[PDB]
């Protein structure tokens, strides 16, 4: 007579790393790594914007995309490769700093700056920028002189920052096909447009010129922008070739904002996105894209790691 | 490995059982019978718990964009970036086969532990009422029934009653 | 945990002893009383020591800004340094988490170790002329006065003395 | 008769934290990571130089504030939020590279180029900038035309560096408030400053424009700098809108920069500062700032982690 | 150190013995001698091989120049990406330092644990026909003789074939 | 009768560090951090091209030390402290990053633009660019009026990228002494050169002046740069003062770069480099050169980790 004692075992054991060996049979174990994606912009319960065709900066200048984007509200920003930011062809100095702001602004609120003007034309469209026909820029005013060849009387404009929190003033600058061109716009001689605002002093010249045509179009409007912080003044000194701010904007809250491919989808939530979907997991790592913002386990390069969670398996 | 017992002088174990992951297989009169002991395999099961849900556990830290898939960032940040993310990925990598490996060796470690603690509470049960048969079971010089069996089990087991008949049993 | 002793077969301490961590408590001719073994307590201890020296330790590296709190610097440069210093921060936290997580099983099991290491290091001297209790002590099978007691905690006494008195005691 | 084997207890154990559980009792315990600040700029037996008033790129060009500033020497240098580069109003170009570069400098010492002048006025104060009535930046000199309206004799001059240190080399260029007094100023025409060493080249045209009073001025002046290596030349070639380098800059060591609000204190010995005082502790770990710098532990989120000095306390 | 055997019951080892790590030293009627456990001695080795396999390997991660040493980048990006190296730097220097220690201490408790098997594998062997010296060798009270040696060493011995023999030499 | 059991130990055992104690004798330790420097690039089994005199950005250009080094192709590109990136004294805007294109490009490979010129000069040398006398940049054309103060007929030139892969795209600006000698090359009048892609659109206007000689010549060309992407053109409007691309750059395929100042070796194999050599070894980290490249060892602040391969040593 006698008692024994033992423990279980499997026929079929998982096999792990230890610091020891590799490929040890344990009785069961269970992944680290997550390798499965959802392909899908997993976002319920959040305030969601897709801008589709709108391009982020777009929201703040105001081409045709960009009409029902103005003054959006949102926790999560979604960015699309379709999206454009411009009509008439340019783009903005310092970019990426600004699509930064943008995404995490929990979105847009407009204020009229008010811009008067004396002594010009205020309303040139073009057939880049179609609403009605011939358009242009919604919260912008190609300030064009009187008549073809006139005088740009120099003018001086300021708007001061009421509110609380700090603005985003935005201008553009017009580079003419050539200097002709230049002239009949805004008339002759050397036009310098000049900027500051207290902690910020700058100042731009257009430079007419030969580029090549996109949307129809050879000319080039680059933009400028700066942060207006509360009770400061910003003075526009200018003599022609100078887009104006119809509208300020200014920030709303916190969101997070990503570049993504794939459709929304309000029947699953997520905090962990790519371009190519949502990692919906509880495990600390992931091998499924480097990139990935949000709340995220950490990205490895292994694809698995497996945890024991049993003892060794020993069979016969 | 390290505490001697599984793989070690407890030579395989039993896919027979499965209740639980450590167990008694006698043989008395009555014949041959298994059966689980819960407490040992609770502290195992708990012990790993405890691991599970220390790693299997949730950043709230939000991390944002600093890049761009669709309008390439300039190339000299560009580059100071990747540089930079390339870096903490060699990080992580390291910190997860490390984690892995190390809490690897500690569960093994950890069962063959809890058995050995199982041997040698019983061994001190059965004080010199039995002796070790050397590959985990006790020679039992003696007779010990179903009751008997479960006295044991069960941690009620006196040595005094079968101390007489275990002594000269043996000589 | 995982030696069996603290926790284990010696269920729960002694809020009586002061001197050091492990003792001797004898009930003989003359009663009861306690003293504490001054050698595994220090071993523990210098141990534990060795463990405190290697972490309340001080980096010599410096960092300077790279930042400024006043006059913030540009937001493209300004969000790489923030992304860069919170990707750092989550390393250390998780290195400091684990750290304090790994050297605690250690200490908890390693103070658990130095008992196990003095329990069968008297069962050792006691040869034959004891036996398990069970619950952590020996009953000696013949006397031991408290000049026999001292012979023990000091680790001189000799078995062969008492054992023709036990061999026959214990029958 | 028995012996027993036992091991320390107590009543009230401290609880930390395992591999394998939360809040386990132990004896004793200490903790790992650091909150107590200590609110004052723990400065003993250190060079320390607070700039208060004074900002630290104004100890280059020399504005009141920084008058007794324009040599000093430190282990220590303390910035503050009083603190202001500037009188006439103005920017500094890449500003926050060259505030690093004098953080770490151990202090400056100046050295006279001996720019001589012929044809024009030297010699422009303003009452932005007052010591004894209007004055001017002290390390700089602003070069006028002879007369209101007269020329600008387009103009070289060089320094070269004789040490064997790299130098500082510093210039302003004016942006009038109008294109009229930018003719009262520096006379008429198109208004060209180049600027090159040997290893750099550029050059630089003002922009007169309206901007809003700052100081009681609506100019600006943005200063320039290079850094320019032992035994080659920088020159100067201009036409007028010119601040002209009095002396040169020159480093003379290793040192610590910080910004700070609370005070100096030579009564205690620390090396990891932050602008609201001083960590001293040999812990690992800190959760008081994130942005730390000198000698400090790791800044970590946790706010607590307790290391297990004892045993498993168990109790009955 | 924490499973008892190397520089505990066992105090100092053998600078004789070159062919292996643990080993038996008998002295019986022929007299003393010395012989190496090549089974304990292969499973100590192995598990360290297996560690050295584990940290002797390459990394294919390839990094980059984002620097100059030849004509000095703008000192900002200049000061980001040193902030950001002597960062990486720290963590990998902790990493390391923690690492070695880690299985240091792991290396040695686990050729403590090989031996502390290797003495509880004969102990069980032996049975009752001898009884623990104290200092790591075993009192064989019966005769044995070098094929008595080599039947241990061999795990062949059967304790039957000299339990008569024992019993009454024990007293 | 009786048996012992016991372990090995040795004379002189290597200590070692734990988690507990430092120093502790063990029976043998290896070295876990390389601290052996091999002081040459071992290049065996790979396509090195070492540039020498050569500077990397002169490979785009064509400055005389660079007329091997025109259509390189290479799987480790070296750089040299004795290279140079140009003839005419010069830089390079946005330098760095070109450099980094070209590090890893696996060489480049021309294709001529095959611009065409009506009513200016072509071929403009120099005393500081010298083949046979006065020469220039290879890939580049001094673009000249037609004789002394002659007009600079305002031109344009387009060139699309026909390829499959994208194109460097360089082009420069002259920087002449004075504006008097700005008039002799390309007649009067401001210099207007302008240039755009689609995907991007900058402008240029020179800066004549005074600055110290460099290769005896006090003038200096600035190039500039764009990457063309399949199927977009670029347009180059100007008026003078420009340096022409006679050929675009493409791409070949992959390579590493690395800076040095050793001897190229076939004799043995490496892929962690540094400037002092190469970092041969199995050793998870090193103490070499914290800026070592390839595949590396991690660098770590310690000289020395020993690992313990055997058990505590206890003699007698
Ligand atoms: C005598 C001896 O064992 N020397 C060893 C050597 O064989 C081994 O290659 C090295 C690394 O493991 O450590 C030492
Ligand atoms: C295997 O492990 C995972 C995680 O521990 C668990 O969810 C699963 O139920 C386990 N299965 C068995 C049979 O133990
Ligand atoms: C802004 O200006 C008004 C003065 O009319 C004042 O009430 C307010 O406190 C100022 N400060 C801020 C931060 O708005
Ligand atoms: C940086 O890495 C991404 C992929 O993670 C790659 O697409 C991109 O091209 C890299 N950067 C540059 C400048 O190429
Ligand atoms: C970076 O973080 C600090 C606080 O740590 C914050 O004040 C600052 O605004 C952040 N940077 C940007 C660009 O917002
Ligand atoms: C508790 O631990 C700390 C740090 O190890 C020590 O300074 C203190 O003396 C300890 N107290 C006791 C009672 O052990
Ligand atoms: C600098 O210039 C002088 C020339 O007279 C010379 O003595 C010195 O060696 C030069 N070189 C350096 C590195 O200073
Ligand atoms: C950055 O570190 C490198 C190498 O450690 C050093 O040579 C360089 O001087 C440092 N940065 C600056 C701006 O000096
Ligand atoms: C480029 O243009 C040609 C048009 O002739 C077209 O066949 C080709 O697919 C286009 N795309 C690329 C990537 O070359």
């Amino acid at each position: 007579d006698k008692i024994c004692l033992g423990h279980h075992a499997v026929s079929n054991g998982t096999k792990v790393n230890t610091l020891t060996e590799r490929g040890v049979e344990v009785v069961n174990a269970t992944e680290t790594v997550e390798r499965t994606n959802t392909p899908r912009i997993c976002s319920k319960g959040k305030r969601t914007v897709d801008l589709g065709q709108c391009g982020l900066l777009g929201t703040i200048t105001g081409p045709p995309q960009c009409d029902q984007f103005l003054e959006f509200s949102a926790d999560l920003i979604i960015e699309r490769r379709e999206g454009s930011d411009v009509c008439y062809p340019g783009k903005f100095v310092n970019e990426e700093a600004l699509r930064q702001i943008l995404r995490e602004s929990g979105g847009i609120d407009k204020e009229p700056m008010g811009f008067t003007y004396n002594g010009i034309r205020t309303n040139g469209a073009t057939s880049a920028c179609r609403r009605s026909g011939s358009s242009f820029y919604a919260e912008m005013k190609w300030l064009l002189s009187n008549t073809d060849n006139a005088a740009f009387p120099q003018m001086t404009k300021s708007y001061k920052n009421t509110r609380e929190s700090p603005a985003i003033i935005v201008w553009g600058i017009h580079h003419s096909v050539s200097t002709a061109e230049q002239t009949k716009l805004y008339g002759s001689g050397n036009k310098l447009v000049t900027v500051g605002s207290s902690n910020y002093q700058q100042s731009f010249v257009p430079s007419p010129g030969a580029r090549p045509q996109v949307n129809g179009q050879s000319g080039r409007i680059d933009f400028h922008w700066l942060i207006l912080n509360p009770n400061d003044t910003v003075t526009f000194s200018f003599n022609g070739a100078f887009i104006a701010p119809d509208r300020a904007s200014f920030l709303r809250g916190k969101s997070m904002g990503i570049q993504s491919r794939v459709q929304v989808d309000a029947n699953c939530e997520g905090d962990c996105y790519h371009s190519g979907g949502t990692i919906i997991s509880n495990l600390p790592f992931q091998n499924i894209d480097s990139r990935a913002v949000g709340k995220c386990p950490r990205y490895v390069k292994q694809r698995s790691l497996l945890l024991a969670t049993g003892m060794k398996n020993v069979p016969e | 490995g390290i505490f001697g017992a599984i793989a070690g002088f407890i030579e395989n174990g039993w896919e027979g059982l499965i209740d639980g992951w450590y167990g008694f297989r006698h043989q008395n009169a009555q014949g041959e019978g298994t059966a689980a002991d819960y407490k040992s395999t609770q502290s195992a099961i708990d012990q790993i718990t405890g691991k599970l849900n220390r790693l299997i556990a949730k950043t709230n830290q939000q991390f944002k964009l600093i890049d761009n898939e669709f309008n390439e960032v300039e190339k000299q940040i560009g580059n100071v970036i990747n540089w930079t993310r390339d870096s903490i990925t060699e990080v992580w990598s390291y910190n997860a086969e490390l984690l892995v490996a190390m809490e690897n060796q500690h569960t093994i470690d950890l069962a063959d532990s809890e058995m050995d603690k199982l041997y040698e509470r019983v061994k001190r049960q059965l004080r010199e009422n039995a002796e070790e048969d050397g590959t985990g079971c006790f020679e039992i010089f003696h007779k010990c029934d179903d009751d008997c069996m479960a006295s044991i089990r069960n941690n009620t087991y006196d040595h005094r009653k079968y101390r007489e008949e275990a002594m000269q049993n043996r000589i």
